C-alpha cells in the first residue's frame, strides 16, 4: 500500500492566545463618581421638609 | 484568569447597588438592603409601548422630575440599547438615532450621560438556574434613569490579586493535600442611596 | 463571579472554564487539459487563450 | 434588506460578540442598493450604485 500521513497520527499545532466573549462593565462606576471613604458605615444628612 | 478576576469585582458594584443580589449564586442579599430597584418610580412596558424605547426613557425621566429631583444619568440593558439605537420612524422607516450605531457604547442620550451593560438586567447572574433571584419570575429591567449623584459609593479597602498555597480557602479540600493552588482578589465597597425617588426604572412584567 | 461576604462568612470559589476548538485542512486543485495544436495556434496568432 | 441586515446584527450582539464584517449575495446586494424610501420613492442608498 501507499504510505499516508494517516499512519503517523501527528499532533495538532497549538495557536497562541485565547478567544473570549466580552463582559459588560459596571454602569455605577461610570454614572456615579467614587468618593474617598474610610472603612465603615457612612452617614449623610437629608432635608426631610422645608419651612 | 488574572484579568477576569478584576472585571468580576467591577461587575459586583451593579448587582449589589441596582439589584441587591449576591453575584455568585444570584440570590437576593439577606438584609433586604437599599437597592435602586426599590423605587416606586416604575414605568411598565405594555405590548404597545414595547418597540418605543425612547418614549420609555422620557416617561421614566418624567417620574424623577415630578419627585422634584433632576436626573443626570441613564443605564441601559445592552439588548434594549440596541433596540433604541435601531428604532425606526413609524412612517418613513429611517433610523431615529443614527449616531447610536448598534447601541453597544451609548455615551449619552437626550440630555443625560449614559452607560450600557448586561448588568442592568441583573446579567447571567440573576437567572442562575438553581438559585438566581429572577430564575422563575423575572422583573425585566430594561433601563434605569436617575440622579446618579444620589447613589454614593467608594472603595474603602482593596486586596490585590494574590496566590494562596495552604489550607482549604473555599471548602473543596486542602491545597497541599490535593496539589492545587488558588488566586484571590478582594474589594470592599461602601454603598448608600440618599433617596429611592432619585431613580426610575423601565421594566416589563 | 464575585461573591459578597460578611465579616466572617465563609468565602467560596468560582473559576474560569476553557475548551479547545480545532481546524480542518483542505486541498484544492484545478487542472485544465488541451491539445498541442492549441499551444501552436495561440503562440503563432497571439490568441491570449492560455493567458486567460 | 437593510432591516434584515440590522436584525441579523441583533442576533450576533445578543450572543455577546461584536460583528465587524458583512458578506452579500450579489442579487441581494442589488436589492439593497436599489431599496426605495417608503413615502418619497427616492433611493435610500444611491452611493451603493448597482451594489456589485
Amino acid at each position: 500500500a501507499v504510505l499516508k500521513t494517516s499512519s503517523f497520527q501527528l499532533p495538532r499545532h497549538l495557536v497562541p492566545g485565547v478567544w473570549q466573549k466580552a463582559q459588560g462593565q459596571s454602569v455605577l462606576a461610570r454614572l456615579s463618581n467614587a468618593e474617598p471613604q474610610e472603612f465603615g458605615e457612612q452617614q449623610y444628612m437629608t432635608l426631610t421638609a422645608p419651612p | 484568569m488574572a484579568d477576569l478576576s478584576g472585571v468580576a469585582l467591577g461587575r459586583a458594584l451593579d448587582l449589589i447597588g441596582i439589584h441587591g443580589i449576591n453575584p455568585l449564586t444570584g440570590a437576593a442579599l439577606a438584609g433586604t438592603p437599599p437597592k435602586i430597584i426599590d423605587t416606586t418610580n416604575v414605568v411598565e412596558l405594555t405590548t404597545e409601548t414595547l418597540g418605543l424605547p425612547d418614549q420609555a426613557i422620557e416617561a421614566a425621566v418624567g417620574l424623577v422630575l415630578d419627585d422634584s429631583i433632576s436626573p443626570n444619568g441613564l443605564a441601559l440593558d445592552n439588548s434594549f440599547a440596541f433596540k433604541l439605537a435601531t428604532q425606526r420612524h413609524p412612517t418613513t422607516g429611517q433610523k431615529l438615532y443614527p449616531e447610536l450605531g448598534f447601541g453597544t457604547d451609548i455615551s449619552g442620550f437626550m440630555s443625560l450621560g449614559a452607560a450600557v451593560s448586561d448588568t442592568v438586567r441583573g446579567g447571567p447572574e440573576a437567572v442562575t438556574p438553581s438559585t438566581g433571584a429572577y430564575r422563575t419570575t423575572n422583573p425585566n429591567i430594561k433601563a434605569v434613569v436617575g440622579d446618579f449623584s444620589a447613589f454614593r459609593w467608594g472603595v474603602q479597602a482593596n486586596i490585590p490579586l494574590t496566590l494562596i498555597e495552604y489550607g482549604d480557602p473555599d471548602g473543596s479540600g486542602d491545597l497541599q493535600r490535593k496539589n492545587e493552588l488558588a488566586i484571590r482578589a478582594e474589594v470592599v465597597y461602601g454603598v448608600g442611596i440618599l433617596s429611592t425617588d432619585a431613580f426610575a426604572v423601565v421594566r416589563d412584567a | 463571579r464575585g461573591e459578597v461576604v460578611g465579616e466572617s462568612a465563609e468565602k467560596s470559589e468560582s473559576t474560569a472554564t476553557f475548551a479547545p476548538v480545532t481546524s480542518l485542512v483542505r486541498k484544492v486543485q484545478v487542472t485544465q487539459r488541451f491539445s498541442q495544436e492549441v499551444k501552436w495556434a495561440d503562440e503563432s496568432r497571439q490568441l491570449g487563450v492560455l493567458q486567460t
